[PDB]
RNA sequence: UCGGCACCUUACGAGAAAUCAAAGUCUUUGGGUUCUGGGGGGAGUAUGGUCGCAAGGCUGAAACUUAAAGGAAUUGACGGA
RNA sequence: GGUAGGAUAGUGGCCUACCAUGGUUUCAACGGGUAACGGGGAAUAAGGGUUCGAUUCCGGAGAGGGAGCCUGAGAAACGGCUACCACAUCCAAGGAAGGCAGCAGGCGCGCAAAUUACCCAAUCCUAAUUCAGGGAGGUAGUGACAAUAAAUAACGAUACAGGGCCCAUUCGGGUCUUGUAAUUGGAAUGAGUACAAUGUAAAUACCUUAACGAGGAACAAUUGGAGGGCAAGUCUGGUGCCAGCAGCCGCGGUAAUUCCAGCUCCAAUAGCGUAUAUUAAAGUUGUUGCAGUUAAAAAGCUCGUAGUUGAACUUUGGGCCCGG
């Protein structure tokens, strides 16, 4: 348990991360229309139900 | 719109019952010229010191503290 | 018979040998010594504040190799020392040497989290300004 | 010193937080109803404990009891008034057999939807909210109305706020006004 | 603590007054007078919250520093006076006449009576002793004391009280047969006569008591008031005759009495 | 035939298994009763008391630390078997 | 404990005088601790329980600490007095005055808690009293303590999924549009703003309502997560056992599903996360209901007192009537 350890290097990796401002992007319907977006997304018009059913398909 | 009516027999007997503020809101009184209820409080304990009516103790002040 | 006493008129044995056993368990001792107020440094609060000491870098326990920069801490209400881990990436260069820092228990009630050796407190705001809120982008630190 | 004020709380979350049959459930529920939150179905959950739990403790006293005959007899009637419990089957056996859907059936905003005059429960729940639709004379804005089946034939559109009448509208009048500017007088 | 207290929270007032739990934290708590504190009803709770005369406590203090009401003949201009079990409130305007009965929920109900029945009240004897130079005297239960009784004026009997001179016109014995009213524990407001009476020397006489619907009850024997004999009581009785119909038959009996 | 030290078979049963006529008659949970235990350490330590000539015995913590320690069996590998 | 007296409003070792030797205790006295006011109650629990109750009601105690007393029906009163102790204010130094655990407010203490506001209109109380007084109380302010309800959009036409018709023959037929055209059209409404009215003691706010009030309807919803537990990514960029994450198991040493980001997705949602305490989970306190051969645990063995527990036995049966 030694408690000297060298603290020169404390934020290193946050501080040379690239920037990358988020995207602007549409608002998403807040409430019952989100939760509207979300069962028509998943009961209504699913048509990604391989196996049984998926939500974030990376690229294969 | 619901709410509480009353008729009196008479505009006296409504002078005699009504509640002040009510005469006040129908224009049977008027609404008193009275004080804020801390400077009548302050007002009255100021008064609390005072024992009798006070005019020897405003004379005797004006008697020692004018030479 | 199952070794404890059945009988109907029992109930003076019965309760005495549980009370007796209660004894046992972590958490009936340690309320009923009063440990979290004579030990337990946050002398039965949720947090605490102190001044720090000291910016200390704590070397993580096997099989995991890092440094935790961690503070020395002496507690205000208390004038006991802890150690307390600042948490997140940075967030050592906002704390500074002798200054002000609410701490906060660390998940597991006494009992030292993860890899970090020894230290069962973490830095929930400094100067009173939210390490959260100083990390993400929200507050700005007081100069003075 | 002033007598206390009783509040309650009206509603339970589940003990398993990320259950995926419960989750696709009650989207379900959401999507066929149309509900803003998963605590629209808790507090109707909640309400089926507190009635199941009552004709489960009525159900385990003997019948022709005194207690059983008067509560569970206006259970029962309350149900029924209500319309979750069907005009028969007035019985503490088969209020136990109540289901959510049932409660979420004799909403406002399902049965303006289901007598027409919405076209869909997204719709209804904003004509209800907006002071439109009257259950009596009286404008209702709140979708979690419970209709009791005397008050359905009466469910129709305000006096006032216009799909009733009496007068255009806002925004109707604002660009009627545009188009008076516009084009005449 | 130090003295006597002068106040009574709301939620300590007597639960038959039937006071809203909000609107004020102070309920009127019963002045001194010949009734109890819980056991009573003041002029101010039956003014303005069973008769609706008045909105307010000034208006009960307006009404009542007019003279118009009267409790047993004598006019009691104080707003908590404490008018109980037996007592006959005179309204001058519109001519009402009140008698203090209990309905049989065990809370004072509002009872019009005639003139002549507000001539007389009813007392039951509490106790029978000799004052001084001999003289005897009752006590009944609204602390009136009445000179020179009868020598078959016993305990527990009920005198007829003049109220217009403190005078005992007649009196009922309390004897196997006779009807009772309930004035306490929880079958206060009933009626029904009689079983028997069992003694328990040490404490706590109990009287059992049968309805005209042969329901007995066992009451204490200081909850009992003799109203008269079996049939023609010597009051008017209030809205249901002390009955107590259990929860079922009222809701039977209010079904019934709302669709015509 | 009664009483004893045990043994052998079976598993009705029990058990996590090894095994067990008791370690059975236990979620189909109550024959009577005493004592002991509540994750591993720290620790049978410190302190207080008590017994002993002493060595020691009896009673007996806590701070702190820890994510396993352990039990039985399986397969493998290894053995100066 | 007895006798007698004194004192008391009165019983009484309450005190006094003279006697006697009692009173309590393993059924736990007495002593110690309490981060103990007690109760009604509260949280949670299938049931049995566990934990909390300073705090709206009731009872008690206290007014910096002790003690003593006056008055009065009632106080050992503290918005009464007296003394001492502690603290502290004014002063011409001679003296004099003090008690916020009332209300508001301050300092300090701390993780931790609001206006030096308005009013007696309500509830009640007090007075000689309908009238006066009331920081009791009510009203507003501050207030994400907790609780209730529930906005942040809805609906069509231009584009496309196909569920299709008579063997749509190859897409036409009077099919039938939920997802996509950061398209296109008019409707609807309250957040806000306010004329007034109502509210109210006077207001504020609510409720109602004239005129205003959305197209990116910028009138823009957040907080935590996306390896497992545990719902959601082997997507891209950066870092390279560092920085950091990670309740636990674990990730990071050059392709990181876990770090820091961007995109996308998930969960709850005007809320969500963290720390502590506690309840369920915990049959890990076990009365219900644990375990003791080997996992923790049968006292080396026997006697033995309290405690607990303790064999069987004593009017059973038959008939008749009323009778819910
Ligand atoms: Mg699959
Ligand atoms: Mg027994
Ligand atoms: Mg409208
Ligand atoms: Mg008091
Ligand atoms: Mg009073
Ligand atoms: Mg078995
Ligand atoms: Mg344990
Ligand atoms: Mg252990
Ligand atoms: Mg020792
Ligand atoms: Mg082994
Ligand atoms: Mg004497
Ligand atoms: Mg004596
Ligand atoms: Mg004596
Ligand atoms: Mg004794
Ligand atoms: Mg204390
Ligand atoms: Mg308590
Ligand atoms: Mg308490
Ligand atoms: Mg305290
Ligand atoms: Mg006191
Ligand atoms: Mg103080
Ligand atoms: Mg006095
Ligand atoms: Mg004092
Ligand atoms: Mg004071
Ligand atoms: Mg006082
Ligand atoms: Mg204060
Ligand atoms: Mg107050
Ligand atoms: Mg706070
Ligand atoms: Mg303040
Ligand atoms: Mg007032
Ligand atoms: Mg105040
Ligand atoms: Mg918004
Ligand atoms: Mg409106
Ligand atoms: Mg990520
Ligand atoms: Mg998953
Ligand atoms: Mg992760
Ligand atoms: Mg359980
Ligand atoms: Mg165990
Ligand atoms: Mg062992
Ligand atoms: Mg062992
Ligand atoms: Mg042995
Ligand atoms: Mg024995
Ligand atoms: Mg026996």
């Amino acid at each position: 348990a030694k408690v000297h350890g060298s603290l020169a290097r404390a934020g290193k990796v946050k501080s040379q991360t690239p920037k990358v401002e988020k995207t602007e992007k549409p608002k998403k319907p807040k409430g019952r229309a989100y939760k509207r977006l979300l069962y028509t997304r998943r009961f209504v018009n699913v048509t990604l139900v391989n196996g049984k059913r998926r939500m974030n398909p990376g690229p294969s | 719109s619901v709410g509480f009516g009353l008729v009196y027999n008479s505009v006296a007997e409504a002078k005699k019952f009504e509640p002040t503020y009510r005469l006040v809101r129908y224009g049977l009184a008027e609404k008193v010229e009275k004080a804020s209820r801390q400077q009548r409080k302050q007002k009255k304990n100021r008064d609390k010191k005072i024992f009798g009516t006070g005019k020897r103790l405003a004379k005797k002040v004006a008697r020692r503290n004018a030479d | 018979g199952k070794g404890k006493p059945r009988g109907l008129n029992s109930a003076r044995k019965l309760r005495v040998h549980r009370r007796n056993n209660r004894w046992a368990e972590n958490n009936y001792k340690k309320r009923l010594l009063g440990t979290a107020f004579k030990s337990s440094p946050f002398g039965g609060s949720s947090h605490a504040k102190g001044i720090v000491l000291e910016k200390l870098g704590i070397e993580s326990k096997q099989p995991n190799s890092a440094i935790r920069k961690c503070v020395r801490v002496q507690l205000i209400k208390n004038g006991k020392k802890v150690t307390a881990f600042v948490p997140n990436d940075g967030c050592l260069n906002f704390v500074d040497e002798n200054d002000e820092v609410l701490l906060a228990g660390f998940g597991r009630k006494g009992k030292a989290k993860g890899d970090i050796p020894g230290v069962r407190f973490k830095v929930v705001k400094v100067s009173g300004v939210s390490l959260l809120a100083l990390w993400k982008e929200k507050k700005e630190k007081p100069r003075s | 010193p002033r007598a206390p004020r009783t509040y309650s709380k009206t509603y339970s979350t589940p003990k398993r937080p990320y259950e995926s049959s419960r989750l696709d459930a009650e989207l379900k529920l959401a999507g066929e109803f149309g509900l803003k939150n998963k605590k629209e179905i808790y507090r109707i959950s909640f309400q089926l404990s507190k009635i199941r739990r009552a004709a489960r403790d009525l159900l385990t006293r003997d019948e022709k009891d005194p207690k059983r005959l008067f509560e569970g007899n206006a259970l029962i009637r309350r149900l029924v008034r209500v319309g979750v419990l069907s005009e028969d089957k007035k019985k503490l056996d088969y209020v136990l057999a109540l289901k959510v859907e049932d409660f979420l059936e004799r909403r406002l905003q399902t049965q303006v939807y289901k007598l027409g005059l919405a076209k869909s429960v997204h719709h209804a729940r904003v004509l209800i909210t907006q002071r439109h639709i009257a259950v009596g004379k009286q404008i209702v804005n709140i979708p979690s109305f419970m209709v009791r089946l005397d008050s359905e034939k009466h469910i129709d559109f305000a006096p006032t706020s216009p799909f009733g009448g009496a007068r255009p509208g806002r925004v109707a009048r604002r660009n009627a006004a545009r188009k008076a500017e516009a084009s005449g007088e | 603590a130090r003295g006597p207290k002068k106040h009574l929270k709301r939620l300590a007032a007597p639960h038959h007054w039937l006071l809203d739990k909000l609107s004020g934290c102070y309920a009127p708590r019963p002045s001194a007078g010949p009734h109890k504190l819980r056991e009573s009803l003041p002029l101010i709770v039956f003014l303005r919250n069973r008769l609706k005369y008045a909105l307010n406590g000034r208006e009960v203090k307006a009404i009542l520093m007019q003279r118009h009401v009267k409790v047993d003949g004598k006019v009691r201009t104080d707003t908590t006076y404490p008018a109980g079990f037996m007592d006959v409130i005179t309204l001058d305007a519109t001519n009402e006449n009140f008698r203090l009965v209990y309905d049989v929920k065990g809370r004072f109900a509002v009872h019009r009576i005639t003139d002549e029945e507000a001539s007389y009240k009813l007392g039951k004897v509490k106790k029978v002793q000799l004052g001084k130079k001999g003289v005897p005297y009752v006590v009944t239960h609204d602390g009136r004391t009445i000179r020179y009784p009868d020598p078959n004026i016993k305990v527990n009997d009920t005198v007829k009280i003049d109220l217009a001179s403190g005078k005992i016109t007649d009196f009922i014995k309390f004897d196997a047969g006779k009807l009772v009213y309930v004035t306490g524990g929880r079958n206060l407001g009933r009626i029904g006569t009689i079983v028997h009476k069992e003694r328990h020397d040490g404490g706590f006489d109990l009287v059992h008591i049968k309805d005209s619907l042969d329901n007995t009850f066992v009451t204490r024997l200081n909850n009992v008031f003799v109203i008269g004999e079996q049939g023609k009581p010597y009051i008017s009785l209030p809205k249901g005759k002390g009955i107590k119909l259990s929860i079922a038959e009222e809701r039977d009996r209010r079904r019934a009495q709302q669709g015509l």
